[PDB]
């Protein structure tokens, strides 16, 4: 099959500036290279058809170039709504193949997360489990570290985290971390804290509560 | 020298891709005309005359070229997989060469590998595009060319 | 105009079978090639299969060849995907897609999720993440709902029947060891609203008949 190499896998770009993403075919595909955009929680959409033709309804800021093996997708005057995934696909020969994709991050001003801690609910504690939630709201850049501390002890193998995709309007990310313990283990300790390290904060912030 | 075009038979049927290496001829209405195969017609070296012009027919959006080969010892039209890096060539292999004939304001495509055999369509809807020996009978050998930008 | 609607997605045990369908409208279905494109959770796009306009010819990706069958019914404007000998690697959102000249995929459906696992369907426990002094910054209070231990994906989370959208963050689900999923949905609201405006997280999990309208009280 024809292998499609997409470069880069991720790119952070300043708004109103230009973004250039390349697609490389292992064998010559002529002009049969198409570009797609996939926004979070949405189905993919055709941007550019046959290397350089803009599809019906696509804004003029999206342009495609290339022939043979090397192809480029250019996004002129980058907007916050362009924070999405981009894919190249070849139709020159069967089987049809896609590139691995490129994620585009919009470079806005540094924003510290507003950190919130949530103790386990009375309802969950009644069922025999205890989940502590640490929320990191509206921050930029994406790079953020959350550490769980229970009575001055660093936690491992008992937490899971989830990050949203970049917000299409405010260009921020939000992160949720959940520490899970049994009801018995939860009742043995008092100080529950989530330590947050982010560029926006002057010093690493610690949001904590006492079980009692 | 090369040009991009769409070919329609004398009965106005459009040519569409039917499989990995298959073309079919059917009538397409209005908006569906965007489905017609885009051909890459290249002017190649060969036997030149006032009646015949040697051409090569590529699929433009595919790594395919129309080819004439013997299948069950009968001249057969096929779509052959090629390396687009090497094609189009000035001196094209015989099987890919077609003689572009101007009749009565229509176009005919005779096989250079098998003379008196032409690119043909059935009178019937949605039948494969094939190489036919008969000229002025069952098979349609006349086509109209429409340039694309 | 063009509309592509997928159906048949759900849970299927490894080695078993599932049949997908796609209802098409707003174009001459009988003259357009139809395709299946898949996307595993948090992964890229992968072309599955193609069926040309008249349904006479089909082509498959190397990863599904001999297990999957693509078919169409031009009298009913429906595209099908018969998936046999299913393995964990087949877990993906399966998109219905129309092609232009056997080239770009010009129109796409909404996709249908196919979960290939031996896990049992389980409804989520909806726990409130109550707004307190530990979840308040100035005049803004953060609250939420923890949608814990459910199977399979997806869950839909709305706030106040969809009336509350600003400041809402619904986190992508995390898959646990047990085979069960867990997610969180949060919202930052003005502190003055607490006690007067009712905050309900509407959690709907169709595979288990679960519909929870949990009250998040401060």
């Amino acid at each position: 099959e024809i292998v499609l190499t997409q470069s880069p896998d991720f790119q952070s770009v300043t708004p109103k500036e230009k973004v250039t993403i390349t697609c490389r075919a292992s064998q010559s595909i002529g002009s049969s290279l198409h570009w797609y955009q996939q926004k979070p929680d949405q189905s993919p959409k055709l941007l550019i058809k046959y290397a350089s033709q803009s599809f019906s309804g696509v804004p003029s800021r999206f342009s495609g170039s290339g022939s043979g093996t090397d192809f480029t997708l250019t996004i002129n005057s980058l907007e916050a709504e362009d924070a999405a995934a981009y894919y190249c696909h070849q139709s020159s020969s069967l089987p049809f193949t896609f590139g691995p994709g490129t994620k585009v991050d919009i470079k806005r001003t540094v924003a510290a997360p507003s950190v919130f801690i949530f103790p386990p609910s009375d309802e969950q504690l009644k069922s025999g489990t205890a989940s502590v939630v640490c929320l990191l709201n509206n921050f930029y850049p994406r790079e953020a570290k959350v550490q769980w501390k229970v009575d001055n002890a660093l936690q491992s193998g008992n937490s899971q985290e989830s990050v949203t995709e970049q917000d299409s309007k405010d260009s921020t990310y939000s992160l949720s971390s959940t520490l899970t313990l049994s009801k018995a283990d939860y009742e043995k300790h008092k100080v529950y804290a989530c330590e947050v390290t982010h560029q926006g904060l002057s010093s690493p912030v610690t949001k904590s509560f006492n079980r009692g | 020298r090369s040009l991009n075009c769409t070919l329609r038979d004398s009965q106005q049927k459009s040519l569409v891709m039917s499989g990995p290496y298959e073309l079919k001829a059917l009538h397409l209405q209005g908006q569906d005309m965007e489905q017609q195969v885009v051909f890459s017609m290249s002017f190649v070296q060969g036997e030149e005359s006032n009646d015949k012009i040697p051409v090569a027919l590529g699929l433009k959006e595919k790594n395919l070229y129309l080819s004439c080969v013997l299948k069950d010892d009968k001249p057969t039209l096929q779509l052959e997989s090629v390396d687009p890096k090497n094609y189009p060539k000035k001196k094209m292999e015989k099987r890919f060469v077609f003689n572009k004939i101007e009749i009565n304001n229509k176009l005919e495509f005779e096989s250079a590998q098998f003379p008196n055999w032409y690119i043909s369509t059935s009178q019937a809807e949605n039948m494969p595009v094939f190489l036919g020996g008969t000229k002025g009978g069952q098979d349609i050998t006349d086509f109209t060319m429409q340039f694309v930008s | 105009q063009v509309q592509l609607v997928e159906s048949g997605g759900g849970v299927v045990q490894p080695g078993r079978s599932l049949r997908l369908s796609c209802a098409a409208s707003g174009f001459t279905f009988s003259v357009y090639g139809m395709n299946w494109v898949r996307q595993a959770p948090a992964k890229g796009l992968e072309w599955v299969a193609i069926i040309w306009y008249d349904g006479d010819n089909q082509y498959y990706a190397d990863s599904v060849k001999g297990r999957f069958t693509i078919s169409r019914d031009n009298s009913k404007n429906t595209l099908y995907l018969q998936m046999n000998g299913l393995r964990a690697e087949d877990t993906a959102v399966y998109y219905c897609a129309r092609d232009l000249r056997t080239g770009p995929f010009d129109y796409w459906g909404q996709g249908t999720l196919v979960t290939v696992s031996s896990a049992s369907t389980k409804g989520p426990s909806v726990f409130p993440l109550a707004p307190s002094s530990k979840s308040t910054s100035g005049g803004t209070a953060a609250l939420g709902c923890l949608v814990k231990d459910y199977f399979p994906e997806p869950v839909t989370v709305s706030w106040n029947s969809g009336a509350l959208t600003s400041g809402v963050h619904t986190f992508p689900a995390v898959l646990q060891s047990s085979g069960l999923y867990s997610l969180s949905s949060v919202v930052t609201v003005p502190s003055s609203s607490l006690g007067t405006q009712t905050y309900i997280c509407n959690v709907n999990h169709k595979p288990s008949n679960t519909k929870v309208d949990k009250r998040v009280a401060p």
